[PDB]
């Protein structure tokens, strides 16, 4: 057993009835001194290292060619001047096992944390040395963490795409289904997760060219997609992961849900495809009143009205569909369907829940389209337009797919440095650069939507960590007050940066004029309401930082009306799992699952205490399974009111909880304005 | 979560000894040296003797104590394969290669052999110690069974696979490969049944069961090393056989949901070539 | 003088229900009255219970106590057929013809049916009373097994055969005929083992064993009459089935080496109508 | 139980010790008089019927509009002038249950046999009334039978494609694999069988973009194809059928064969995909000498030589591949592989066997490409060129994909009418019309190859029926003599018609100049050898017909040299599965499987005696399983010397035959020139 691993395992060995938390610093120091320094390649100078990395097909020479070697040396010195030290063994282990560049044989280490940070900053700056230094300071201070794809692949010749989340609309035709399979395989080949909307596919038993009962429904396409994702499993290094979304009013909803039953037959069972359900307010209203509900055949609706069922307003068109003899529908029990969803989530954690009306009542780009589904992580909520892929030698009608490149603010580090504005603006710049340099040449809708909408996702992490290290309970009203103020500030500064970028480039996103930003309806609550902390304790946390007021929001509204917005979507809180160890932060805005994380790496078990965990803050590091999910919903709803996209919201359930408790949590989240529910985790 | 899937895989692997014609092995058997023929005979008798214990006791005793109709059916099928298929297959190989008097003498020798007896009786001892309604004693027997299926057979399988990978004794090697393929799935299945018991235990009891499994593995492994030298030194193969034992020990541990014990090693390429619902109450919708 | 030929016959009769496609019975099933479908489901459920216990308990326990590796191989194979093939085939039939709720209900019905519980209690009790090295307790269990194989199944078999003979439910009927073909040889084989034990006894002991066999048969018979009436009165066939079970009781007695006990009767003629690898040599490449 | 079924079931009721074969005429008469005449939609005259059929979207009006109604009436009168009577119940039952046009509710019969034949003749004639009458006489005499697709769909608005056989080349890339899946689904949607060549795909464990052990091999692509064919099930009435072909020297050959093992794991099993193996002479040579063979990783060969492994001559390149270190290969036992093939064919009848060198030593278009694989029925053997499907917005490099429309001569009726030449020429004209009227909108390579090659397949059926009805044993030398003469005449007249069509249209098939037809190498054996019958009994069967001599073949060779050839391929003997009942003929050129065919339709069973079966000819109707497969191989090889494409050749094996017997049959077929082996049927 490695010496550092033995030191780490001493964490759990109680001394004086207390965990030996100081053993992790010794564990990380031993890990470095005994493995990392030994296995780190030696280079006489930075010039030699850069030459070796470029010539040996490790780095892309184009982005490094925009700087004189003096500027590159200055940037690397800026990264190294901080003398950054990993506070725990797990942070350094995760970095040097996942993100640190290694020789082609995976035997030696070519990049340190400073080297990766400097390369990422130089890639972001796009030839600006001062901007590169600012990015280096942001990342080395760990105020901002680029998403795993960007952090790992930026500046590397043999790299996947820096965007890893894609949403695909599928039209009701064989050409569209085949193109969807091809695009999913192409995108999974790039390492990105693919979410597909299957609500426009006709249900099982529908006619194909005036021949009845010919359609296999969404389950056959689901089997096709599951096999496609299994085949394009990223060369075996990471199994292909895809998500399928179906509106609850789709006739195949019960068959769609049954694909995740353990007892499901292997023919119908889908193994590697995640499933989410889009629930309009109409379904919740029907279940609340216990009224018999109907699920519709999409193709009958399309023929009767000329539009897709998910392209129409269900809250208004449900009665018309029920009263239309030319629309085929199946009677269902809405409460039975809700209970089936709860039981399926308890057994497997699926499906994801998207509350469509919660998403679209605040959606700023409803003129472009309503939000119909989410991504594989359930935090992407953007307008999409379905593409029409025609026969060979015909012209395809390319629509708008969804993709956003992610980055996370480190809430604890941002608050400690009092740099919400600067960090948010720099992260927005880096995400804009990543979006601009991204070009998928096998997903026409994805490429077109990336060019037209310029969507980015700026997330946050270490909310529970920051609160616990400041003596604030995650479920307390003070925690919600802090989240309200912090995310209001984040939204304000991201909007300001988007407007500044639009002014500098003299260009907004496609169809901005019809958005709520253009009309000013977006800023109504910000100009009419105040979001400064209501608790003196929280207000003190923001000392030295300007909290935007109603006057500031009015000025920002006027500025946006004058100049517009560059990004259709800016903020989305993704789960941010792997890089949380490197950042030494709690994942996303969710509460911690366990105070100390027990992991197995090889035959050696590693112990990871929650970042900042200690005797004096043990009580504030309350585990998620012990919290009231209603309070977690309150926190997420407080945060979600300042996020234009969704928040990846996992539910942490105890094994004693019945399906009724899960249903109550779902209904409260829908009541509280929650947009999506990611996972039902049971302890 | 798994019994019907294993049922399917088991029944679709059904085979009979008569399907492989054995007589053509005499065309390569005649060209082996005395030490090669001696080692082969001894290995074969070792496998035969161990597999008989599994057919008469190991599988039927586990089938008896495991609850669940579908599990009992799968276990019955596995016991059938041991007694009706594997045992007849080993007998057929012997009758083809050696005259009656030679078979009787080899079995007399292997029956008295210290290293074969040590492992055979260790395994049988754990099967005999199972107590009605005691899942701990059942688990210990399942561990013993997995060690036999996924580990102890492999010091023996090595040699037929070694010949099979060289183009020698191809008919009996094909038979051995089918047998081995059955034992692999038997080991995986019994392993899942053991993990089910293990997962029902407290943390202290789990640590105690892990210590049991590792201690048992160590005893069997040290005897396997001696067994290996005793049979394979005369044909110069012991070093490579030892690597194969450790590799298969790791598979057996993984079948029991445990971490590998031994470092990863490459295997001889010739042998590789051979190988709670509750309803909503109308108030959950209001807050 | 017989085990080898039974071994060969048993293994050559090997089958799986999946070999028979069942969707062809869908229409003739749909067309039966509710009474007919009810009796049919219940009949097969009663059969499923018998095979469940014959596979889980009866055949394995007899295998344990009978000496000789070949005899054990035959008994192990028969045990596998009971629970891995026969009992499972009924679920294949149920899953094709009936909705899940009707399937759930019929399995609940077996648990609470007093005649089915009584016959299971009696047969399994005798299996579990076998004492090691006690040939008399073994004989008693073998008599019970012959009565299960050659007598008790037949109140159930009547109805699938009755339909098969009219050209109805012929795919399900094909499965049942395969099951019946197996049970006939199982009853003969176990009968021969029972006779071996009986023939070792004094005349006085033999007289007691005949008393045991006849008393047991009568007790099972009286219970089977009530079971038969309970199932068949709603389809009008109870008297016909009773004649059939008496016919088969005589066959069970004969399998045990005893004289027929019931007088001969005319059985419904409908029911009577219901009844390698070898290598390539060099010369194979020239013509 | 219907009366006709009762009469038909009387066939097996032996009276006087002999079957009552005369009950079938009574059975068919009762069937007609009691079901067909009753359930036939009544129209006052042909004009009203045609107007109703065209108005109700039954008949396409495009082909009918080319004729004045007087011409259509004359053609229909010609069809009815024969007073055609179905000789057995099964023929009429098959026609009126599969091909007769029925109302949309499938309750009434709109088309009689004469109406269907007249519609097909009008479709063929393309406006030529005399040509239409000739087609009507040809089909009503049952001398020529259009394939099931052409016969069923011709002249129908709802009709699918008249071509049903498709061969696709798959290039080694994700884009090409996705395009192959899409094209397979598109062609299955049309109801045609699709065969794919997987020999170009790199083997499992090959590198993707200098990333080793990333490729999943041909089995992952096979799983994708199996799912695609399962999804495109053609309404489910006929499950989607696809075949995958792999070269025996491919690395994945063992895994390719393991997909058909019953013991195979379900994640590897491919339920709906037939598999064929392409065996070059090199493999047979290696197995004959018991030498150790190697299977190569295709991508290593492609990188080393810039050409695909299956695009090279293995008999010339095997030693170079073995001696080349940059080529990756693993050792195999050729005899063990042959035994595995025999065992797999015994268990499941798979894989199909294609003898590549037998096919390509007589292939006339080797200049275009060698024949690398076969179709789902194993009789299509044509040159193919793989396509290069590139990224979206990148132009594709469309190759040549194989397709042919099928037709069958009725040997018995062609010989009775002494109309081999006229029947062959009319069938060639009809096949050419079907080829010219086909346009596949989602298979660019299929459509391009159809335009360029103009390949047609003219088969034959009723060989065994004709021989038995003439006192000739199938295995006898006289049977092979007749087959030789008849198929030589068929080839002669099809070549003459192809040359005449090329002269009339002024065009040959693409790349005809490099073919063996152009150089005259094709006609060497015909100008040097006389193919007249060598037996007086056989020579008498051809009395009244002119048998071409060496002088006639010399004249035809000169004529072809002058005018070229319109078709790259003309003759292929497909199985002709269900349309043989309508023609009351034995299936293809295979011997009959049973003397009396017992089948269950609905809940009533029917008996079909072999056509012309009687006491006098009972012994000549020997069943295939009772036949010496060596004599069947001899007969098929005799026929194959005059067929430019392959022949669907099913092996009929007794349960007592070991795997060695099957291996010997395959080796004798390879020795005798057999190109493909279709199925291993065991009694
Ligand atoms: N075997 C058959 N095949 C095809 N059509 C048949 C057959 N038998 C009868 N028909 C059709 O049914 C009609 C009535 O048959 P039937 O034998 O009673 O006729 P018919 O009055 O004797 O004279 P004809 O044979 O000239 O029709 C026939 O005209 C023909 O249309
Ligand atoms: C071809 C085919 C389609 N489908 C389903 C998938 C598509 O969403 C749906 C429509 O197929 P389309 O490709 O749109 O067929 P079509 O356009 O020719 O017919 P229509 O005019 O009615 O649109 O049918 C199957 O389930 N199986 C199949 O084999
Ligand atoms: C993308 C991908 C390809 N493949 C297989 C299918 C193709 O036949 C083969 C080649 O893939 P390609 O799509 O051709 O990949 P590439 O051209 O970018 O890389 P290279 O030039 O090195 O080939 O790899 C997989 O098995 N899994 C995958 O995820
Ligand atoms: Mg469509
Ligand atoms: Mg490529
Ligand atoms: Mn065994
Ligand atoms: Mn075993
Ligand atoms: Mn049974
Ligand atoms: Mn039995």
């Amino acid at each position: 057993v490695p010496k550092w691993i033995q030191l780490n395992n001493e964490i759990m060995i109680q001394k004086d009835g207390k965990f030996q938390f100081d053993k992790d610093k010794e564990a990380v120091h031993s890990y470095f001194v005994d493995y990392i320094n030994q296995n780190t390649v030696f280079f006489h100078n930075l010039k030699e290292k850069l030459d070796y990395l470029v010539e040996n097909q490790y780095y892309e020479e184009e982005f490094l060619s925009l700087y004189s070697f003096e500027d590159i040396k200055e940037v690397f010195k800026t990264a190294y001047a901080k003398k950054f030290r990993f506070p725990s063994f797990m942070s350094a282990f995760k970095f040097y096992n996942d993100y640190a560049l290694k020789t082609n044989d995976k035997k030696k280490i070519l990049e340190r944390y400073e080297d990766r940070i400097s390369i990422v900053a130089l890639f972001f700056a796009n030839g600006d040395t001062e901007k590169a230094k600012e990015y280096v300071n942001l990342m080395i201070n760990q105020e901002y963490q680029p998403s795993t794809p960007t952090f790992l692949n930026a500046g590397r010749k043999r790299r996947g795409e820096l965007v890893s989340c894609f949403l695909l609309e599928v039209n009701d035709s064989l050409n569209d289904i085949s193109r969807a399979i091809d695009i999913s395989m192409q995108l999974s080949k790039l390492g990105g997760g693919v979410s597909l909307n299957l609500s426009k596919l006709r249900a099982k038993g529908e006619a194909i060219k005036d021949v009845e009962n010919a359609t296999k429904g969404v389950v056959g396409v689901m089997k096709l997609l599951d096999n496609a994702f299994r085949y394009a499993d990223q060369m075996g290094q990471r199994q292909g992961s895809g998500a399928a979304y179906l509106n609850i009013f789709h006739r195949d909803i019960n068959d769609f849900l049954d694909t995740k039953k353990i007892s499901a037959d292997e023919d119908v069972r889908v193994k590697t495809l995640s499933i989410g359900v889009v629930i309009p307010d109409k379904f919740v209203e029907l279940a609340r009143e216990d009224k018999a509900a109907y699920v519709f055949y999409p193709h009958t609706i399309y023929k009767e009205y000329g539009q897709h069922m998910d392209e129409m307003d269900m809250n208004e068109m449900y009665d018309k569909f029920v009263d239309n003899p030319r629309v085929k529908k199946e009677k269902i029990n809405p409460r039975k369907l809700l209970e089936k969803l709860a039981m399926l989530r308890s057994e497997s954690g699926y499906p994801y829940i998207m509350f469509q009306d919660n998403v679209n009542k605040v959606h700023a780009n409803n003129h472009i389209s309503k939000v119909k589904f989410s991504n594989l992580c359930s935090e992407v909520l953007q307008a999409s337009q379905v593409s029409s892929y025609t026969d060979y030698d015909e012209e395809d009608e390319i629509g708008l797919d969804i993709s956003c490149n992610l980055g996370s603010l480190n809430i604890l580090n941002v608050m400690e440095h009092k740099s919400i504005e600067k960090t948010v603006k720099l992260a927005t710049d880096s995400l804009t650069h990543v979006s601009e340099t991204t070009d998928i040449r096998n997903a026409p809708a994805v490429r077109r939507a990336n060019k037209a909408m310029k969507s980015i996702g700026l997330g946050a992490m270490n909310l529970h960590g920051y609160l616990a290290q400041n003596g604030i309970a995650y479920e307390s009203p003070e925690a919600r007050d802090f989240a309200n103020t912090f995310f209001m500030m984040v939204n304000f500064y991201s909007i300001q940066r988007s407007a500044e970028i639009a002014k500098e480039k003299g260009e907004t996103f496609d169809q901005y004029e019809g958005s709520t930003y253009a009309t000013g309806e977006y800023f109504d609550k910000y100009v009419s309401t105040d979001f400064s902390p209501k608790y003196e304790k929280i207000a003190n946390l923001f000392e030295g930082m300007h909290i935007p007021t109603t006057e500031d929001w009015k000025k920002l509204k006027a500025f946006v009306a004058e100049h517009g917005m560059y990004h259709s979507y800016r903020l989305c809180i993704a789960p941010t799992g792997s890089i949380s160890y490197v950042q030494s932060s709690t994942a996303s805005v969710m509460p911690i699952m366990e105070r100390i994380e027990e992991r197995t790496y090889g035959n050696s078990k590693t112990y990871y205490p929650m970042p900042g965990l200690a005797s004096n803050n043990w009580f504030f590091y309350k585990e998620a399974y012990d919290m009231d999910m209603f309070k977690v919903v309150d926190m997420i709803a407080t945060i979600q009111q300042h996020i234009d996209q969704g928040i990846s919201f996992t539910l942490f359930l105890k094994d004693t909880m019945t399906t009724r408790d899960l249903n109550r949590i779902d209904l409260y989240a829908h009541h509280r304005g929650i947009k999506t529910i990611y996972y039902a985790r049971t302890k | 979560d798994f019994t019907q899937m294993f049922y399917n895989q088991n029944v679709k692997q059904f085979w009979l000894p008569e399907e492989i014609a054995l007589n053509g092995d005499l065309l390569t058997w005649k060209y082996l040296g005395k030490n090669e023929q001696d080692t082969y005979m001894k290995v074969l008798a070792g496998l035969t003797l161990l597999d008989t214990e599994q057919g008469n006791t190991g599988m039927p005793i586990v089938a008896e104590h495991v609850d669940g109709h579908q599990r009992k059916a799968v276990l019955n099928f596995m016991a059938m394969m041991e007694n009706a298929v594997h045992a007849k297959s080993y007998s057929n190989i012997f009758m083809t290669l050696a005259p009656t008097e030679t078979i009787n003498e080899v079995f007399e020798w292997v029956k008295q052999n210290k290293y074969l007896q040590k492992k055979a009786q260790m395994i049988v001892g754990l099967y005999k110690a199972i107590q009605k309604d005691d899942e701990i004693s059942l688990f210990k027997a399942m561990v013993a069974s997995v060690y036999l299926e996924s580990f102890l057979f492999y010091s023996g399988f090595y040699y037929p696979l070694y010949f099979y990978g060289q183009g020698k004794l191809m008919q009996s090697g094909e038979i051995i490969n089918l047998i081995l393929r059955d034992e692999a799935i038997h080991g995986v299945y019994v392993g899942l049944l053991a993990q089910e018991i293990y997962n029902k235990q407290t943390e202290e009891k789990k640590a105690e069961l892990r210590e049991f499994a590792i201690d048992l593995l160590n005893q069997l492994y040290e005897n396997e090393l001696e067994y290996t030298e005793d049979l394979y030194d005369q044909v110069g193969l012991s070093h490579d056989v030892k690597k194969f034992i450790r590799y298969n020990a790791n598979k057996a541990l993984m079948n029991l949901g445990f971490d590998p014990y031994f470092e990863e090693e490459d295997i001889n390429p010739i042998v590789l070539n051979g190988l709670t619902v509750e309803p909503l109450k109308d108030d959950d919708f209001y807050f």
